[PDB]
């Protein structure tokens, strides 16, 4: 079995537009020079959210179907993501991206920023379970892109409108699954099972706010 | 209100 070229065209438009993002160089130079300290470490996982939501922005308008919706729904698909789709790109980054002593540095870092171990412990737990799926970058896309185009997020005014769109991604994801691992049929299930764990980390960002540094503009105001 | 996401959308 195989994709249809109508499935390989709206795949090929959401790796395009993945494959796009890059780490600045600036922000890598910062984990590696910046003093190890609260207040330095905490600007620095700043800066890498606010590069997030730029980067999140520039991929869901590029989302084939993304530009047809009401503007309104457009801005609330984009608020209620925000969250998740920035845990999975972090989930990626930690299995991936990051050199091995790099990485080492960042995690370092993100375990001296004033984050609680309420909210460290679940995360860095979500990492390792990202991580045994060993996720192909086909996966990690489609499943960012099936964050975002979620029809049951507050304040969306058409759904079905949504409901059109994230169909046909989640039949791809299925596909993907049934042709790169025949012999393992709960692939699919296990993706399944990353996205509802990324739902639990909307409360447990929501309390982390709570719980206080300020923010940058993209911040606060996507993540209300 | 989201005067920044709204910017960033819009742009081109
Ligand atoms: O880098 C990361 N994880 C991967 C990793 C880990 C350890 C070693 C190697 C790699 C990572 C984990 C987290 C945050 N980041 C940066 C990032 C990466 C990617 C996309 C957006 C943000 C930020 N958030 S946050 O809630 O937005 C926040 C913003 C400002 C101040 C404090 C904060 F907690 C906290 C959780």
């Amino acid at each position: 079995m195989e994709l249809t070229p109508d499935q390989q065209t709206l795949l090929h438009f959401i790796m395009d537009s993945y494959n796009k993002q890059r780490m600045p160089q600036e922000i890598t130079n910062k984990i590696l020079k910046e003093a190890f300290s609260a207040e330095e470490n905490f600007l620095i996982l700043t800066e890498m959210a606010t590069n997030h939501v730029q980067v999140l922005v520039e991929f869901t308008k590029k989302l084939p179907g993304f530009q047809t919706l009401d503007h309104e729904d457009q801005i609330a698909l984009l608020k209620g993501s925000a969250v998740e789709a920035m845990f999975l790109r972090s989930a990626e980054i930690f299995n991936k991206k990051l050199p091995s002593g790099h990485s080492d540095l960042l995690e370092a870092r993100i375990r001296n920023s004033g984050i609680s171990d309420e909210y460290i412990t679940p995360m860095f737990s979500f990492y390792k379970s990202i991580g045994e799926l060993k996720m192909t970058q086909e996966e990690y896309a489609l499943l960012t892109a099936i964050v975002i185009l979620s029809p049951d997020r507050q304040y969306i005014k058409d759904r079905e409108a949504v409901e059109k769109l994230q169909e046909p991604l989640l039949d791809v994801l299925q596909k993907l699954c049934k042709i790169h691992q025949p012999e393992n049929p709960q692939h699919f299930a296990c993706l399944l099972g990353r996205l509802t764990e990324l739902r639990t980390f909307n409360h447990h960002h929501a309390e982390m706010l709570m719980s206080w540094h300020k923010f940058t503009p993209l911040l606060c105001e996507i993540w209300d | 209100d989201h005067q920044l996401l709204r910017y960033l959308l819009d742009k081109d």
